[PDB]
């Protein structure tokens, strides 16, 4: 009986720690995946605007090479 | 000991906080400067009101409370207003930029900037407690901060405080006072995220409260101030067991044992009576039988749904004021041979009763009559699932077209968080159906 | 404090901008010197959104004034409230664009853009917490059109997480004869669809028709048209300017109003051009739209309605419910609760009560179809194309702008035809 009582309290500690562990890890994966996605959505927007400057350079270039 | 910490999140959480704390101060004779003449033990004590107020050496009684909003203008009103001496500046936390009605911003983009600071302020309240019982979190479902920040905060509290109980007062959205088209999205995302982190959640349907104000109090066009005064009366009834003691007082935790048969089935229906104007209360005393009867009138519920069309798994009656068990039992016996009260076959049918002797208070300039006796019924019914069915339907209409979804994806969220949150809600609706089926 | 940075570009831009600042300065009770001589605490509470504070209790518009033509700059400065704008915030060239988008976007405008950015940056860095930007311009000219759209692209690169809001004046043969205007408008639309969050379509067509047909003014001046523009603009910014619940900032407005990132072109409405039922009936009337589209020819995705004046909230609520009930076919059923209502206490100048309407309606396609028809009648004949190729532009760029604008039309048609089932 004493050994059984020891096992029950250990089970309870183990499950409470597992819940804390797993909540800590799911949250950290979520905050990481989110930072990455936000960043990739911004990098893509900035790249699209980068291609607009590259097209405007090329258009001014195309003007001057005509007289 | 038995301390409780209140966390008020976002506009709705904060404004409801103001109303609750003003009312608690009147209930205990605490002045706007924190002084309480009747408290003879200066700088500490283990009295009933100490679960909610700590005490400074100078005789100040201080809410065990944190107010948090991602924007400053609602909290600035607490800072410059009537009860500003009540709170230490560090209990009132503001950012600069709000979540703009977006869960992703409340949970990630903006909320991650302020979350460590909030948990540090919470830690400072917790460290002053000799036997912390747990947390009461106040927030809207619909707001960006109320949804996203609250869900972030609940997750983090599970990490920092383990299984320490967390109770929610959650403002369920209504078209009459709502401010965003995307409230159904925010509601489903927060509900899915906090479901495992919460022990008990009291949903307050803004439409039920709006209706009660219009119908019972003859207010043409209720404002937040009207709604909040009534909400605070209901919150006060629930916490009254923690803040007062008496012979027939029954602790909230003991009601909770009866109210939560499975961890996911944790959303009690609250019904409150009497809600009556000064004009109509005059010369008309509502008896114990009258107020108990009013608890089974669906127009008096805090959530719109019909318990006559589902099943009960628990029934609790929290009386306050001039009420004795004899009258309660007589009123209960009458209702049982006259009302549509069907229990699931796996739970016993006895009502659980607590009585606090301290009668309700009202705030100066408010709409409710001062009554001698009041009751809050907390029931666990399968009918609460109707409130989910309505929100889920709204969510499905917009989500089938991905309307507004780009606002969340732009902030770093994936569509897979949406379908996942929605599936959990479908499984919840299913859980509520299964608990109402008879046993083999 | 959530600051907005105001930019006005070109003639139209600058004309409507000055009108805007006159109306709102009056409403917030500030002088042409920049002093507060009002009466209500509500006028100053959110003053920071549009005004910087310099000491001496002086309020200075957070306004940047831009043109390639040096003329209109004198016009603003000699105007009423010309005294109020920061001298440094004026940025002029001397080579007016001559209604050539390419000159505005690629050449002369691109030479001037960098010293506009200098002023934007200066205004922005002084901000407690910047919401974003509003540009007033026309799409028919060359400066407002081309350089305005270049400014957008350039600001966006440096403030990608800020809201870009435009008040865009759409061209009409009823008001201007400059034949190249369909070209300028199409090239503008191509830019606006990719790079703004919200665009108020101010249609010159509709402004004409209100002056002629409703107001009964036989030939209307730019000044008559602009009286409508300023009353609209006052209306749609009310929620930003006065303490309040709904749509109180540019991001929250965008989140309520923009279900899909490309469909961000709004028809504003005004009333009167009264009882609560009539105001409500009138603001939903085709004859009250600042865009020349019949709402009854499409469906509403989202609507914001703003009531101004002392009135019954109960009655506004019932009348708004009433209008949705009776006109339910004209609201998409798959976005629930898509009409929102704010009531502000302060009426505008001279009115006891007013109603301003902002609609995201699939009926806006009618405006884009008009521009597309006028564009196609030029382009298949390659008419006046040398004005553009003359600055280095490819024919491909014209083809792309047109078919993107066509894509936007069919997209508005797609969500019009969509059902819940
Ligand atoms: N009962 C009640 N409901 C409120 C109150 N304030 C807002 N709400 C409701 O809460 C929802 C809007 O969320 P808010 O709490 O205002 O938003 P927030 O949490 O401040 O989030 P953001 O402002 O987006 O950062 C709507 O359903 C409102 O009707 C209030 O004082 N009382
Ligand atoms: N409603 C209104 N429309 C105007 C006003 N001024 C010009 N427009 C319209 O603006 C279009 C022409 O654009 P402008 O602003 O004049 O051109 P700009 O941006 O100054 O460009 P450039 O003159 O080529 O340097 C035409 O469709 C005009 O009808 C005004 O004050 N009110
Ligand atoms: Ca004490
Ligand atoms: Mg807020
Ligand atoms: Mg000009």
């Amino acid at each position: 009986k004493r050994e059984h009582e020891r096992e029950v309290i250990q089970k309870a500690i183990e499950e409470n720690n597992n819940f804390i562990k797993m909540a800590k890890e799911k949250l950290a994966q979520k905050m990481e995946s989110n930072k990455e996605n936000r960043e990739a959505h911004l990098a893509a927007m900035l790249e699209r605007l980068q291609e607009k400057d590259k097209h405007a350079e090329e258009v001014r270039k195309n003007k001057e090479l005509k007289e | 000991m038995r301390e409780c910490i209140s966390i008020h999140v976002g506009q709705a959480g904060v404004q409801i906080g103001n109303a609750c704390w003003e009312l608690y101060c009147l209930e205990h004779g605490i002045q706007p400067d924190g002084q309480m003449p009747s408290d003879k033990t200066i700088g500490g004590g283990d009295d009933s009101f100490n679960t909610f107020f700590s005490e400074t050496g100078a005789g100040k009684h201080v809410p065990r409370a944190v107010f948090v909003d991602l924007e400053p203008t609602v909290i600035d009103e607490v800072r410059t207003g009537t009860y500003r001496q009540l709170f230490h500046p560090e209990q009132l936390i503001t950012g600069k930029e709000d979540a703009a009605n977006n869960y992703a911003r409340g949970h990630y983009t903006i909320g991650k900037e302020i979350i460590d600071l909030v948990l540090d302020r919470i830690r400072k309240l917790a460290d002053q407690c000799t036997g912390l019982q747990g947390f009461l979190v106040f927030h809207s479902f619909g707001g960006g901060t109320g949804s996203g920040f609250t869900s972030l905060l609940m997750e983090r509290l599970s990490v920092d405080y383990g299984k320490k109980s967390k109770l929610e007062f959650s403002i369920y959205p209504a078209p009459q006072v709502s401010t965003a088209v995307v409230e159904p999205y925010n509601s489903i995302l927060t509900t899915h995220t906090t479901l495992e982190h919460s022990d008990c959640a009291f949903m307050v349907d803004n439409e039920a409260i709006y209706d009660i104000c219009r119908r019972n109090l003859d207010i043409e066009r209720p404002t937040y101030t009207n709604l909040n005064r009534l909400i605070s009366q209901i919150v006060s009834s629930i916490t009254a067991s923690l803040r007062f003691d008496g012979a027939l007082n029954v602790d909230l935790t003991e009601f909770q044992t009866n109210l939560v048969p499975y961890p996911r089935i944790h959303f009690p229906l609250a019904t409150y009576a009497p809600v009556i104007s000064a004009e109509k209360a005059y010369h008309e005393q509502l008896s114990v039988a009258e107020i108990t009867n009013a608890c089974f009138e669906p127009a008096n519920q805090m959530v719109k749904c019909d318990p006559r069309h589902g099943k009960y798994m628990a029934c609790c009656l929290l009386y306050r004021g001039d009420v004795v068990p004899k009258d309660v039992n007589a009123a209960i016996a009458t209702i049982k041979t006259k009302r549509s009260i069907q229990f699931v076959d796996w739970c016993p049918t006895g009502f659980k009763v607590g009585i606090n002797y301290q009668p309700p208070t009202v705030v100066p300039g408010g709409d409710l009559a001062k009554v001698q006796r009041a009751v809050c019924m907390l029931s666990n019914t399968t009918a609460i699932a109707e409130a989910w069915a309505r929100l889920d339907h709204k969510f499905d209409l917009m989500y089938a077209k991905r309307a507004f979804v780009h606002w969340y994806v732009g902030e770093g969220m994936e569509e897979g968080e949406f379908s996942e949150a929605r599936e959990d809600m479908a499984a919840l609706e299913k859980d509520y159906e299964e608990v109402g089926v008879d046993s083999v | 404090m959530r600051e907005i940075v105001h930019i006005q570009a070109g003639q139209c831009g600058n004309q409507i901008g000055a009108k805007f600042w006159e109306v709102i300065s009056d409403e917030h009770g500030i002088d042409p010197t920049g002093s507060y001589h009002g009466d209500s605490d509500l006028q100053l509470e959110r003053i920071n959104v549009y005004y910087n504070e310099a000491t001496g209790n002086k309020y200075v518009p957070r306004a940047i004034l831009v043109d390639l033509e040096p003329g209109t700059m004198d016009s603003v400065r000699s105007g009423p409230f010309g005294q109020i704008f920061r001298p440094d915030n004026f940025v002029f060239g001397q080579s007016g664009a001559g209604n050539n988008w390419a000159k505005g976007h690629y050449t002369e405008g691109a030479e001037l853009v960098d010293s506009v950015l200098d002023v934007v940056r200066k205004e922005s860095e002084s901000c407690d917490c910047l919401q974003g930007f509003q540009l007033t311009h026309s799409l028919g000219g060359g400066t407002g059109s081309g350089m305005g759209t270049l400014l957008i692209s350039k600001i966006r690169e440096e403030y990608p997480d800020r809201i870009m809001n435009t008040f865009s004046v759409m061209p009409s043969p009823k008001v201007s004869d400059t034949v190249v205007e369909p070209y300028n408008a199409t090239l503008s639309v191509h830019q606006l669809v990719e790079n703004t969050d919200e665009t108020y379509c101010i249609d010159n067509e509709a402004l004409y028709d209100i002056c002629f047909r409703t107001l009964k003014l036989t030939t209307p001046t730019y000044g008559d048209l602009n009286h409508l523009v300023s009353a609209t603009m006052s209306g749609v910014t009310t929620c930003l300017r006065f303490p309040g619940q709904l749509n109180a900032d540019l991001r929250k407005l965008a989140v309520n109003m923009v279900p899909f990132p490309r469909l961000h072109f709004f028809m504003p409405g005004f009333a009167p051009l009264l009882t609560v039922p009539e105001l409500t009936q009138q603001m939903f009337d085709s004859k009250n739209m600042m865009a020349a589209c019949d709402p009854r020819h499409g469906r509403y995705l989202t609507v914001a309605a703003i009531f101004r004046g002392r009135m019954s909230m109960k009655e506004v609520d019932e009348q708004m419910l009433n209008v949705q009930n009776k006109n339910s076919s004209y609201f998409v059923e798959w976005i629930p609760n898509n009409v929102k209502t704010a009531v502000c206490d302060i009426p505008p100048r001279g009115l006891k009560m007013s109603a301003t309407f902002i609609g995201n309606s699939t009926a806006i396609q009618e405006l884009f179809k008009r521009i597309s028809e006028q564009f196609t009648a030029m382009f298949r004949r390659k008419a006046f194309l040398h004005w553009y190729t003359g600055e280095g532009m490819d024919e491909m760029e014209f083809t792309e702008a047109e078919s993107n604008m066509n894509d936007l039309v069919s997209e508005y048609q797609q969500y019009q035809d969509a059902t819940a089932d």
